[PDB]
């Protein structure tokens, strides 16, 4: 399992007035490349005429 | 089965060689069989032209 979640951000803490703890409003994209590599076995010999 | 396998399998398709080989030959002559009908048996001194 890969787990992924993005690293909460404090806001504003200071001088400024009824601010409270807020954190910042992120969100995260990107590309998940995925590449399977799969064995793969001959085909069986066919005697048929048909 | 083959010809499927080859149209199947390959995108094209050129003669390239071929090799006849005539084998197992038998002149056989041929005689009356007791009874009636014919009977056959191989020769030795029978041949077949091949041109």
């Amino acid at each position: 399992q890969i787990f992924l979640k993005i690293l909460p951000q404090s806001g504003p803490i200071g001088g400024i007035k009824s601010m409270g703890i807020t954190t910042l409003v992120q969100y995260a994209v990107g590309i998940m490349t995925v590449t399977m590599t799969f064995k793969l076995g001959p085909r069986k010999a066919t005697g048929r005429w048909n | 089965l083959e010809f499927q396998h080859l149209i199947e399998n390959y995108g094209s398709i050129a003669p390239d060689a071929l090799t006849v080989t005539i084998s197992e030959i038998a002149v056989k002559d041929v005689t009356d069989k007791t009874g009636g009908g014919v009977q056959v048996t191989d020769s030795t001194t029978g041949r077949l032209c091949m041109l």
